[PDB]
RNA sequence: AAACUCCAGUUGACACAAAAUAGACUACGAAAGUGGCUUUAACAUAUCUGAACACACAAUAGCUAAGACCCAAACUGGGAUUAGAUACCCCACUAUGCUUAGCCCUAAACCUCAACAGUUAAAUCAACAAAACUGCUCGCCAGAACACUACGAGCCACAGCUUAAAACUCAAA
């Protein structure tokens, strides 16, 4: 996970954020935000590591990265909530939706399909 | 509507449960 | 009609005139219609602002003796 | 009924016929029984109001068409 | 603009050094969140 | 001053008095109007019992313990024992919708007591114990 | 139990008129729904039955309010006949 | 995030009330909170009798603490307030001023046909 | 073509939509004075929107605020706080005699 | 519509509940399916109007203090009379006071009921003290 | 009547139960379901369709184990009514409803309306329900009864569930 001192995605590119009081840096960091803010930083980290254009959010690559971050959040949720059938359903549906995306990315752009699998740590499996 | 089709099934199930009990 | 915008504002600002409509006379002119006609004349003289074209129109009618009691 | 009197006078003055009253079932489609086998029906029916007093079409609109009588109507 | 506004507010934030002063400065004051509404939608602040 | 149906609030400065006593000092007549009985206890403002009467203690039994005339009789009995102890004005607190809900109050008045207020304290659970199943009659 | 007493559901008697004080209290409890709520709470209403009645009541109110609105609207013409004889 | 602690304190003298507030604000800071303000709402009669720590209370000191803290601090702070004998009732809610109110044009009618059919 | 023909536009005479007495105002659980205006004086019962005249959104905000204020120790449940009996009566309910 | 039927064809007809219409009506004519509905609902409207007058002090100070409660209000289909029922009090002495004030108020109340122009034509209202079981009361006097 | 009489009333103390009013609202969720308060996490998919069996869920009742127990309550005991027994009524009380950890996998699980997309012009349309249709896809159906059955198979299910016939019989259903 990104360090708690990491700034929010909205305040990371404001001019002069490095010269403000330490208290102001805590209030604009991940430590003082909900988990959804930490996931936006993770998604942005994967987008710049993997995709060619980090600002194209509608490409098949970005959707796989966005959905892969949600899948990891559900797994962390279910690690603590093992009888949550609602979120267990969302996880299994999200895994299936990602497999469909990967199948379509493998069929259209194999070079990008390989970078997505390496970048996200996905081992693509053919269905039975 | 009427429930005559349900009533036939009701009696069939009752007699079956009664047969299963006896045997 | 374009003048309906002027009528909506006039009724909001000054309300319905205490003068009564006479719909039997086919050439009846209400205070609002008299306002609309003056408002149209001043627009054709080149004025284009709306808030300014509305305040100058009221003054012209007051000069002519028309009673314009603002509702609020 | 606001104009029943006016319409009856207009018909009488022009030498024609007016029916502004309650319209009885079959005046047009059963006229021979109601009036006689030799009764002559109207050649033109003019409706100054096409609706009855319950806001439905005056029955004579349908019955005029059934008897193939042309209708003028406001 | 939000970083500037927030940077000024932090000057008035409570801290371990100024904790005692702010605690006592509160016991002397009163904050009232009460107000009433009328049928016309007007707020009627309390008589204090 | 105009009459207020709202009771005087304790701690505020009211002008209402009953025999020189404030509302907070008037004894309380607790009426329990059940479906099959009516129980009346008169207590002082300090919760000292002063009189008790019920339809059962007045010689009514079984289906007679639950009527209007039985509750009225119980009210008269409680009023008599309370009046002997110095009670004139009472605050009525009635809980329950039984037949002796109003009749028990009449008996207190016929017995010589003056009712200055009426309070309902019928227990209403806000969600509580599940009630018994409907009677099949 | 934990609340102050002689505030809730409390009506003061005027000029010794206890009948009017009791009627006022009964009217208060009725309008607030308590009288009918105590009665429904004597025996358990099964959830499927409560939904059925709550839905029937809701629809009877809508139907009665709509039928009153129609009668009021169509009673404007209850005036005398303006064209009597025609 | 930004939270609001609604704090009802045992009715005490000024010295013990200040010691309780300081002890409560330090607990927030020890858990990583940034305390923004402290508001006194005044001592008043409770809306009902509250039993807390083997004692019955009828009056209390109402205080507010506006502060920022990590999400994990709330659970730990709620536990701390349950053990402080001078706290009658303490609740932590998300600060109401964070939630921005959406504008309202007005009341659009709902058709009667929808009421019944729906 | 013709200058006097009607022109397409939005209704200039349209009136604004109605608004509840609380439209545009923050409803806080600590503002017991405001919340008390929507509960029964004798029973503390929350009034329905047919009595309060509030819209669905503010009816919900008031309801949620009352429930929060009651259980957090700010507002009584079984009766309206007598301090607020003389506040403006904004509810369409008539009780006494 | 709802499970409650609203199919009537002459739904646009202007309802005319007046004493004069009853005389100008076909004797063969019988009440239609949805003809009773308007009567059942119009009678309820009269109950609503009367109830508000009793509890509002502006109508009358004597009436307001009485705090009369209406048990039942059912108009007649004839359009000649209206039946209104108020609940009696325990004290016969108090009963006399309520009836006396109600008896004199009724004449004015009728004009006040005409204030509702939609319900302007109100047949004279009858008020019935709810002596539902007067048989014992009359028998015990003798 | 029995039962209770450490009973009943007032007052105070006091829940692993259930959540008045709001709610005349019609929201959330795939459905089942979900209406006290707070906080945390959190409500898949940038084309749609796609399973009795794969995958994951699934009211109530029920099973196994360990707890809680106000109230309710199959069963059971007592009282009463009854020609008498059971039931309906009364009293007491249990499994059970709750919690936890596993199962079981059913419903008139029904808006009795498959998913998606589109149309309001044609003929509006057997009837009723719920205005009438088009494209496309999956699932399903082919007289009644036998039959939510038999056999086989699978299943933590063992008086169970799912899938599901035939013979004889009828001229209707
Ligand atoms: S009408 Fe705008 S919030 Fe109620
Ligand atoms: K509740
Ligand atoms: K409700
Ligand atoms: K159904
Ligand atoms: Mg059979
Ligand atoms: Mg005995
Ligand atoms: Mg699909
Ligand atoms: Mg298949
Ligand atoms: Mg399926
Ligand atoms: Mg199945
Ligand atoms: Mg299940
Ligand atoms: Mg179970
Ligand atoms: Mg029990
Ligand atoms: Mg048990
Ligand atoms: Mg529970
Ligand atoms: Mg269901
Ligand atoms: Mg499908
Ligand atoms: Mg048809
Ligand atoms: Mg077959
Ligand atoms: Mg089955
Ligand atoms: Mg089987
Ligand atoms: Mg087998």
């Amino acid at each position: 996970d990104p360090p708690p001192s990491t700034l929010l995605k909205d305040y990371q590119n404001v001019p002069g954020i490095e010269k403000v009081d330490d208290v102001v840096k805590r209030l604009l960091s991940l430590e003082m935000a909900n988990k959804k803010e930490m996931l936006k930083i993770k998604q942005e980290q994967f987008m710049k590591k993997i995709v060619a254009n980090p600002e194209d959010t509608r490409s098949l690559e970005a959707r796989i990265i966005a959905l892969s971050v949600k899948i990891r959040s559900y797994e962390e949720h279910l690690e603590k909530h093992r009888k949550d059938k609602a979120h267990k359903r969302y996880l299994l549906m999200s895994i299936d939706q990602r497999k469909k995306m990967l199948k379509n990315l493998r069929n259209t752009n194999y070079d990008v399909f390989e970078k997505i699998c390496w970048g996200l740590g996905i081992e693509y499996t053919f269905p039975p | 509507k009427n429930v005559l089709k349900i009533r036939r099934r009701k009696m069939n199930h009752h007699k079956y449960r009664k047969l299963v009990k006896k045997t | 009609y374009h003048e309906d915008r002027i009528r909506a504002k006039f009724y909001s600002v000054y309300g319905s005139g205490q003068r009564a409509f006479d719909l039997f006379n086919p050439n009846f002119k209400s205070t609002c219609q008299r306002f609309v006609e003056k408002y149209t004349e001043l627009q054709k003289l080149g004025e284009t602002d709306e808030e300014k074209l509305f305040v100058e129109t009221g003054k012209a009618l007051l000069a002519e003796g028309v009673i314009l009691r603002r509702v609020g | 009924r606001q104009f029943s009197y006016l319409i009856e006078n207009m018909a009488r003055d022009c030498g024609e016929y007016a029916h502004t009253r309650y319209f009885r079932g079959g005046m047009l489609t059963n006229a021979r029984l109601l009036f006689g086998p030799t009764v002559r029906l109207p050649d033109l029916i003019i409706f100054l109001h096409t609706l009855n007093n319950i806001f439905e079409p005056h029955v004579a609109v349908r019955d005029a068409a059934k008897m193939n009588i042309p209708t003028v109507g406001i | 603009r939000e970083v500037l506004q927030l940077q000024e507010e932090v000057k008035n934030f409570i801290t371990r050094e100024n904790l005692e002063a702010r605690v006592e400065a509160a016991l002397d004051s009163r904050k009232n969140y009460n107000w009433a509404i009328t049928r016309e939608g007007l707020v009627v602040r309390p008589q204090r | 001053t105009k009459f207020s149906i709202y009771p005087p609030i304790p701690g505020e400065e009211s002008s209402l008095r009953w025999a020189g006593k404030k509302f907070e000092e008037i004894p309380i007549a607790h009426i329990k109007a059940s479906h099959n009985n009516t129980q009346i206890q008169v207590v002082s403002a300090s919760n000292e019992p002063l009189a008790f009467a019920s339809c059962g203690t007045e010689g009514f039994r079984n289906a007679k313990k639950g009527t209007g005339i039985a509750a009225q009789t119980a009210g008269i009995a409680a009023a008599a024992r309370a009046k002997q102890k110095g009670v004139i004005h009472i605050r009525v607190v009635v809980k329950g919708l039984g037949p002796g809900r109003l009749s028990a109050m009449h008996g207190l008045i016929m017995g010589g007591l003056e009712v200055i207020s009426i309070t309902d304290n019928t227990p209403i659970p806000h969600x509580g114990c599940r009630p018994r199943k409907a009677r099949k009659l | 139990a934990k609340h102050l007493k002689f505030i809730a559901r409390t009506v003061m008697v005027q000029e010794g008129n206890v009948e009017s004080a009791y009627r006022t209290l009964n009217r208060i409890l009725t309008m607030d729904g308590l009288i009918e709520d105590i009665k429904h709470r004597r025996y358990y209403e099964k959830p499927c039955r409560r939904r059925q009645r709550e839905s029937y009541e809701r629809c009877r109110r809508i139907y009665n309010m709509e039928m009153a609105r129609k009668i009021n609207f169509l009673m404007r013409k209850n005036r005398a006949d303006p064209w009597q004889g025609c | 995030p930004r939270y609001e602690l609604a704090l009802i304190l045992k009715a005490m003298q000024r010295p013990e009330t200040a010691a309780t507030l300081k002890r409560t604000i330090e607990a927030l800071m020890d858990r990583g909170a940034i305390v923004r303000d402290l508001e006194n709402l005044g001592e008043r009669a409770l809306p009902y009798r509250i039993s807390a720590h083997s004692q019955q209370h009828n009056r209390g000191g109402y205080f507010l603490v506006d502060f920022y803290a990590p999400t994990a601090a709330v659970e730990s702070m709620v536990e701390h307030l349950s053990r402080d004998i001078d706290v009658i009732r303490g609740n932590i809610v998300k600060h109401p001023l964070t939630q921005e109110l959406k504008e309202c044009e007005g009341i659009v009618p709902v058709p009667l046909a929808e009421k019944l059919y729906s | 073509s013709n200058e006097d023909l009607p022109i397409s536009m939005e209704n200039p005479y349209k009136e604004p939509l109605k608004k509840c007495i609380l439209c545009g105002k923050h409803v806080d659980y600590k503002n017991v004075q405001l919340l008390s205006q929507f509960v029964s004086p004798f029973t503390g019962c929350i009034y329905g929107r047919h009595i309060t005249g509030l819209c669905g959104k503010k009816q919900k905000e008031i309801t949620k605020a009352i429930k929060r204020a009651q259980i957090m120790g700010f507002m009584p449940v079984t009766y309206k706080d007598p301090a607020y009996l003389k506040d403006p009566k904004v509810c369409n309910i008539r009780y006494r005699e | 519509k709802v499970w409650y039927e609203s199919p009537s064809l002459g739904s646009h007809s202007t309802y005319k509940p007046s004493k004069l219409e009853f005389l100008m009506r076909s004797t063969s004519k019988k009440t239609r399916k949805e003809d009773h509905a308007r009567l059942r609902a119009l009678n309820g409207l009269l109950y609503k109007a009367l109830t508000d007058l009793l509890c509002t002090p502006e109508v009358s100070q004597e009436l307001y203090d009485l705090n009369v409660e209406l048990s039942k209000v059912s108009l007649t289909p004839d359009f000649s009379a209206c039946r209104a029922y108020w609940k009696t009090t325990l004290s016969a002495e108090q009963n006399a006071h309520m009836e006396a004030v109600l008896q004199r108020s009724a004449a004015h109340m009728r004009h006040l009921l005409m204030s509702q122009q939609t319900l302007r034509n109100v047949p004279p209202i009858v008020f019935v003290q709810d002596k539902g079981n007067a048989a014992l009361a009359e028998l015990d006097q003798l």
